[PDB]
């Protein structure tokens, strides 16, 4: 009843200010965190979310959950945007980052209600963040056994760990070995665009295969492609961007004829031009001819009578991979074809995996790409499998170039809280209530790694506190025995960068929330 | 139609500077009604 | 609370939060298992030789009565995200193997049903899912222990015909129990590639025409198309066919590009009239010079061509479709010729008697080819007294063709009639107690679930499942485990070796593996976020 | 100072403390208040601060 | 499947969270009027009757609450007036914090 | 002459200054590593040239039809060769690239960059010391610019094109800002502008 001037300042704008607005902003962050609280750890559960199309997605990755929640609260969006970054920078840093960032605010929530201006909180968050990050660098371990079985084992252990919290139980040795070896097929850019994953329905997880070469799905064909046998033991591959239709035109020409002699000559010329191109393709050995452009009926029969195979309408993404897989080049014009532009492989066959036809290439020793073929009993089943392969490849790619790893589980988070407590007990004044709050939030990881599957959370956390304060700092939470286990000796390792970036992103998220005092929402929304 | 779980349905609250200055502004507004009914040169009001 | 904060202000997190629903607990898990019971209760009614049929009424009013689970489950209007996955399970089995369209739903349902007690016992939902893997490995390993075959795919096709009889015995075509079993064997073995063990599905075409009876279904060593001779007085019988396959219309050649012929003088007008007449004569004589006596054209004919076809005694048909001229050229050993001027005798097809068949009062004029030369394609011609039995017959022969293909892919077989399922349940039970660390309850639940098949078979066979199961399971232990199953009429004894109940090894291996994986991906869920009303 | 979270008439969220960009998103209609806002543009154009 | 009760049933962490909010919504009323540095409230009913007060008893007697968890704190204040006669502000503040 | 490039990633400590220009386009080719970096910029599309009045091709006989297409290939080859013989390493256009233009770009090992923004083309010419030519690729002798290292890199899961100047540094600067949220990067940019204006 108060803002009732004779002339309004703006229009109809909502505005909140002060302590209830900060509490509301923190509360929104606590609620959105609920979407991932049960997804952490090897015994996390999956979520089923239905979109407006009626299609469900089943997943447990934070980078897929938070994007489907239809968040509108200005503050809750903060914990989503930081997931967008961690998806690129880290990969594993999804559920753990969201939960820690939310806890950073919960620990100070009971204090921000009664004074304690955010200006002092933000400075303490920055101090504690720098302390925690430096501590990781001082404890991470490396190896000196590069280009030996010791590095292969490191990468395999990184892959088997990366495959945790997926729809994977006994297939870790099956997928992990192929992920490590698939990446070693790449050049020294390790560009992920060189690894394809394709889903073929039918069969179990263990029936998947890693193909050194490429394959295409045999798209729209014409009458005559039931012919051309699919048995080749040493084919050459021509990748062309040439039109092989009779109706190919320049779209701007008109052929004006004044006599019958030229009438027939044009009719014959149109057929002769097509045959000229086909004869130039021949005499090359390119028994396999592929193009992104149509290949018409006349060419299909020409190739059949010449004992050649062709297939058109191949997407550019597969032609580029085919070029890199077969070791050749892609030529647009046929007027300059030679043996020096063709690809080569040993086996080219059309198989029937899952009932659908697939044309596989293999046998090229200079294959810079590969394709992993997934088999499964459902669309969603394979879709979740594909996601598990993308993360495992990402962790292995990074582990090859950065061998600095830390203990998994909550082992590092307990040591970080130990270091911060040792710091805080040497600092006088208000900082004791702020550095400690940062440290206390760090236990959300070993807590949730127990709450989602029992393990007597109260006492097993007390054990971690007793052990880390007296002995080693690599102790975490086992899954098989409901007690403490040494993650270092068990080789439960994660790249050091996962936690370093998690601390940075979680700290910045907190500073974005506590630094806001006012929210202004324009009324114009149509 | 499932309602929202609330307390004190259809009530309003105003607190803070909007009240501390609000109530004073209300007193300032009403005070002017008879501002011209003080001195010996007052004018008549027709109500 | 949502839409109300402790300060009296609205509290809005997600768009239209008041129209959402979330319930996690154990209720998401019980809801998933309960919904699966509704699915299992449907398919259990069509299992076994007495399986009952379903009538499916489509959205447009069309009605078809079928037994094939692929046709039953694909026509559902169920708006439940997990029940939809139960349909995908039957699809994966149909695509890979093509047999167990009923079995994988009944088995997967039993695993979900038996799991219900395990949650109530306090066993972690994921530990249940993992426990099924430990038991499933036992059943799979023993499934491959008992297997033998004498099929060579040369002449000793007796067990191959028997396999087709086992599959067809569940369908509505038992009036042709033998006839269709023999058709299916002959259809595949005459086109299958013994070198790679591959069978190309495009080499067996299935056609049909309403009328007659199932007993009139024949296997034709050749192709059947819609015959329509362009000249109505053209003789309808060719004794020795020299077939020209042509993809060019019988009209004067035209360019593909913009032409716009300029005619100025009368000499130009009249001269063109002569030249065009000659084109009609040349295009026909170019066929006769090759010795051809039957032309089959993708395109139509001009009126001028039909007269020339008559005078040159050159029968031909018109507007034969893409896949029809493709199959004809392959079946007859010929090649498709682009143009008239490219015709040569070397590309002609060779075939025997060519005739068209008239059916009753109709004008269908269907092709029959009597003789062929080393054809690698066959056509099945299905008859029947109504539209429904013919469409079901198409699926009945499809299943018979699929299990033949499966034996070609892998010639290892097992004994059916429930013998494999009961034996697996007994094997898992024996190892379920080696060792009862945590998973004792889960491994026993798996063994019990395996029995859902001989129990449902017993119910549909009219037997009490307790009186039947207790006898067979005892007999398989008191003596060296015979291939002892169940049946409705008992046929004397239940020795599967004497009843010749044959099923494929790779079929059951997929049924166990695919059912187990489907159960896992729907147990490990505890949160469903489905939207409600639009506004 | 403290940050504002401002959502403009296009439903775009701007989080800052820089008044030069906050004032550009506040849809002020009062016929006189506009003048003291517009003056801030000449300050930003001339020196870019203050 | 579900209970055939014609109303609305909530279990688990739903009610365990709501009772904390409802209790807080009551303590938030009187927390601002504790001590000589507190400030008074003006309560205006629907028809225009204006009451000035700062005591926890009068305020909570006049203000209507709906959640069953909030009525508990209102009754607590009423008991303090009967047994002691004064101090009726800290019994709501302290009791709400015990729940939190 | 100071630009800001926002790339999502880690916190502010990963920001830096780059002496050159960064674009967020792809190459559409396989010449991504350039060391000699003689840069030719054009305003015409890399697909040939047509008339402005109307244009229509008239054919009267068969020899005129059959040999027509060959003329297009001969012209396109010579047009790309004209700049290949002069040492062209990079060709930058605002328009599209023809399939034959890609054929010849790979033949002569010349990298293509498409910049749809007119201001990006103008700034690039002023940065590298080049003149934009409105016509098809002549044997350009003196209008080419020079960089020290031209390459592509995947930064923050975005592939970018970098024109790096180590010798001719004081031409343009790009300040690359990293952060965990768009809100952080937008606010930091404002701080950058205050510094540029204060100077």
């Amino acid at each position: 009843m108060m803002p009732t001037p004779v002339i309004l300042l703006k229009e109809g704008t909502d505005s909140s200010q002060g302590i209830p607005q900060l509490v509301s902003n923190i509360s929104a962050c606590q609620v959105i965190a609920e979407a991932v609280r049960t997804t952490l750890g090897p015994r996390g559960m999956d979520k089923l979310i239905v979109d407006g199309r009626g299609k469900a997605t089943i997943s447990n990755d934070g980078a897929t959950i938070l994007k489907l929640l239809d968040v509108v609260h200005p503050a809750a969006k903060t914990l989503v945007d930081i997931a967008k970054s961690q998806d690129a920078e880290v990969g594993d840093g999804t559920t753990s980052v969201t939960l820690l960032a939310a806890e950073f605010l919960k620990q100070v929530k009971p204090y921000v209600e009664e004074g304690l201006h955010p200006q002092i909180i933000i400075r303490a968050f920055r101090t504690a963040t720098q302390l925690a990050v430096n501590k990781i660098k001082e404890i991470a371990v490396t190896v000196k056994k590069a280009d030996k079985v010791e590095q292969r084992k490191l990468l395999e252990k990184c892959a088997m760990t990366a495959l945790s919290s997926k729809l994977i139980s006994q297939q870790k040795a099956f997928f992990a070995k192929m992920v490590v070896d698939a990446v070693m097929m790449l050049d020294d850019l390790l560009q992920l665009k060189m690894i394809g994953i394709k889903k073929v329905q039918g069969g179990a997880l263990e029936d998947s295969q890693l193909v050194a070469g490429v394959a295409f799905k045999k798209t729209f064909s014409y009458a005559g492609f039931e012919m051309q046998p699919k048995k080749y033991h040493n084919p050459k591959i021509a990748l062309l961007n040439v039109e092989l239709e009779l109706k190919a035109e320049k779209d701007n020409a008109e052929i004006r004829v004044h006599t019958v002699e030229d009438y027939q000559a044009i009719v014959d010329a149109e057929w002769n031009i097509l045959y000229d191109k086909l004869e130039k393709i021949h005499h090359s050995g390119a028994k396999v001819v592929s193009s992104k452009l149509p290949i018409g009926d006349v060419a299909t029969q020409y190739f059949a009578d010449r004992d050649m195979f062709c297939a058109g309408r191949v997407p550019e993404e597969d032609l580029k991979r085919t070029m890199m897989a077969c070791g050749g080049s892609i030529q647009t014009s046929v007027n300059a074809l030679s043996a020096d532009v063709l690809g080569r492989c040993q086996v080219f066959e059309e198989t029937q995996i899952g009932g659908e036809r697939y044309n596989f290439f293999t046998g090229c020793p200079k294959a810079k790409t590969c394709t992993f073929i997934l088999r499964g009993g459902a669309e969603q089943f394979m879709e979740e499998t594909e996601r598990s392969l993308h993360d495992a490849i990402m962790i292995v790619r990074r582990a090859i170039k950065n061998d600095s790893v830390v203990a998994g589980g909550g082992a590092i988070e307990m040591e970080l809280s130990k270091y911060l407590r040792d710091y805080s007990r040497t600092i006088p004044g208000k900082q004791q209530l702020l550095i400690g709050a940062y440290a206390k939030a760090l236990e959300i990881i070993p807590r949730q790694l127990c709450d989602n599957a029992g393990f007597d959370a109260t006492n097993i956390l007390n054990k971690l506190r007793a052990r880390h304060a007296q002995g080693g700092t690599w102790y975490g939470v086992d899954i098989n025995n409901e007690d403490i286990a040494d993650n270092f000796e068990a080789f439960v390792w994660e790249p050091a960068m996962v936690r370093i970036n998690a601390l940075t992103a979680a700290s910045e998220a907190a500073c974005l929330i506590v630094s806001v005092d006012e929210t202004i929402k324009n009324p114009r929304s149509t | 139609h499932r309602p929202v779980l609330v307390l004190s349905q259809n009530t309003k609250r105003e607190s803070g500077r909007k009240v501390q200055s609000g109530n004073i502004n209300a007193a300032k507004t009403i005070a002017d009604i008879i501002r011209t009914c003080l001195g010996p040169k007052s004018m008549m009001k027709m109500l | 609370t949502l839409a109300f904060d402790e300060y009296g202000r609205p509290f809005l997190i997600i768009k239209d939060q008041d129209r959402k629903s979330r319930l996690m607990g154990l209720e998401a898990l019980k809801s998933h298992i309960m919904a699966a019971k509704a699915v299992a209760n449907t398919m259990r009614t069509s299992l076994g030789p007495n399986g009952l049929d379903k009538m499916m009424v489509d959205k447009d009013g069309d009605v078809t009565v079928t037994n094939d689970g692929a046709t039953i489950l694909s026509m559902m209007d169920v708006d439940h995200q997990i029940a939809k996955l139960m349909v995908e399970l039957s699809k994966s089995q149909d695509d890979e193997i093509g047999d167990g369209t009923t079995g994988v739903v009944v088995l997967a349902g039993a695993l979900l049903e038996e799991a219900e007690q395990l949650l109530d016992r306090g066993i972690h939902p994921i530990r249940i899912a993992d426990g099924y893997e430990q038991a499933a490995r036992v059943a799979i390993e023993h499934l491959d222990k008992i297997s033998d075959s004498v099929l060579v795919d040369i002449k000793d096709t007796e067990p191959l015909i028997q396999t087709a009889k086992t599959t067809l015995g569940s369908k509505v075509v038992n009036s042709c129990h033998r006839q269709m079993a023999e058709i299916a064997v002959n259809a595949v073995l005459t086109v299958a590639d013994m070198e790679r063990r591959d069978v190309d599905f495009e080499l067996i075409k299935v056609e049909g025409k309403v009328g007659g009876r199932l007993e009139d279904t024949k296997l034709i060593k050749g192709v059947i198309v819609d015959k329509d001779f362009s000249h109505p007085q053209m003789p309808k019988k060719v004794e020795d066919a020299k077939i020209a396959i042509l993809t060019c219309p019988f009209e004067p050649p035209k360019p593909k590009t913009k032409h716009k012929l300029d005619v100025t003088s009368v000499e130009d007008y009249k001269a063109l009239q002569k030249y065009e007449k000659e084109k009609f004569e040349e295009m026909i004589q170019q066929i006769k010079e090759t010795g051809a006596n039957l032309a089959i054209c993708q395109w139509g004919f001009d009126d001028e061509a039909n007269h020339l076809l008559l005078q040159n005694n050159l029968p031909a048909v018109r507007w034969v479709g893409g896949p029809e001229i493709e199959l004809i050229a392959i079946a007859t050993g010929g090649r498709i010729v682009p143009r008239f001027s490219e015709l040569t005798a070397e590309k002609l097809g060779f075939a025997g008697l060519v005739q068209e068949i008239s059916f009753g009062t109709t004008k269908d004029k269907m092709l029959v080819i009597e003789q062929c030369k080393n054809s690698r394609a066959v056509t099945i011609f299905i008859r029947g007294g109504n539209k429904m039995i013919i469409e079901e017959a198409k699926r009945s022969l499809h299943d018979a063709l699929c299990v033949i293909r499966n034996l070609i892919r892998d010639n290892r077989v097992v004994y059916g009639g429930g013998a494999a399922e009961i034996s697996c349940a007994l094997a898992v039970s024996q190892e379920a107690d080696k060792c009862p660390t945590l998973e004792q309850y889960a491994m026993r639940a798996f063994a019990d679930a395996l029995e859902v098949i001989p129990m449902a078979l017993s119910e549909n066979s009219g037997m009490n499942p307790i009186q039947t199961m207790t006898e067979v399971r005892a007999r398989q232990v008191k003596e060296m485990n015979p291939a002892l199953g169940i049946d409705c009429l008992h046929k004397g004894t239940n020795d599967m070796k004497q009843q010749h109940v044959i099923e494929t090894l790779i079929g059951k291996k997929q049924q166990i593996s695919l059912a187990t994986q489907m159960v896992r991906m729907i147990l490990k869920i505890d949160d469903i976020r489905k939207p409600g009303e639009s506004e | 100072g403290m940050n504002k979270m401002v959502i403009n008439h296009l439903e775009k969220l701007f989080v800052t403390n820089d008044a030069a960009t906050i004032l550009r998103e506040l849809e002020v209609q009062h016929p006189a208040a506009k003048m003291i806002v517009m003056a801030s543009h000449m300050q930003e154009q001339e020196v870019g601060d203050g | 499947g579900p209970l055939s009760v014609f109303g609305d049933r909530s279990t688990g962490e739903t009610i365990r969270s709501q009772n904390v909010m409802a209790a807080a919504s009551i303590a938030n009323i009187v927390k601002s009027s504790l001590g000589p540095v507190g400030l008074d409230k003006m309560l205006v009913d629907d028809i225009g009757d204006v009451t000035i007060t700062n005591d926890g008893a009068t305020i909570l007697k006049l203000l209507e609450v709906e959640h069953p968890a909030a009525k508990v704190l209102c009754e607590l204040a009423d008991l303090q007036d009967k047994e002691v006669g004064d101090g009726t502000t800290s019994v709501v503040i302290i009791a709400a914090e015990l729940l939190k | 002459n100071i630009r800001v490039c926002k790339i999502l990633g880690s916190g502010i400590s990963s920001s830096s200054v780059l002496h050159g220009m960064v674009f967020k386009k792809e190459t559409e080719g396989d010449v991504t590593s350039v060391k000699d970096a003689k840069i030719a910029v054009y305003s015409c599309p890399f697909d040939g040239m047509i008339t402005e009045t109307k244009g229509t091709v008239l054919i009267k006989t068969a020899e005129e039809l059959m040999n027509f297409s060959k003329g297009e290939e001969n012209l396109m080859d010579a047009q790309v060769k004209a700049i290949a013989d002069t040492g062209a390493n990079v060709v930058v256009t605002g328009g599209k690239v023809a399939d034959m233009a890609l054929h010849y770009a790979n033949k002569y090992n010349i990298m293509l960059v498409r910049l749809n923004s007119k201001w990006d083309l103008r700034r690039l010419c002023k940065t590298v010391g080049a003149t934009a030519l409105p016509r098809l690729t002549p044997p350009v002798l003196e209008e080419m610019g020079h960089c020290d290292s031209v390459y592509l890199s995947e930064v923050g899961d975005t592939q970018v094109v970098v024109f790096k100047h180590e010798k001719e540094d004081g031409a343009i600067s790009t300040i690359v800002l990293r952060g965990s949220t768009d809100n952080l990067m937008d606010d930091i940019e404002r701080a950058v502008d205050d510094g540029v204006n204060t100077f």
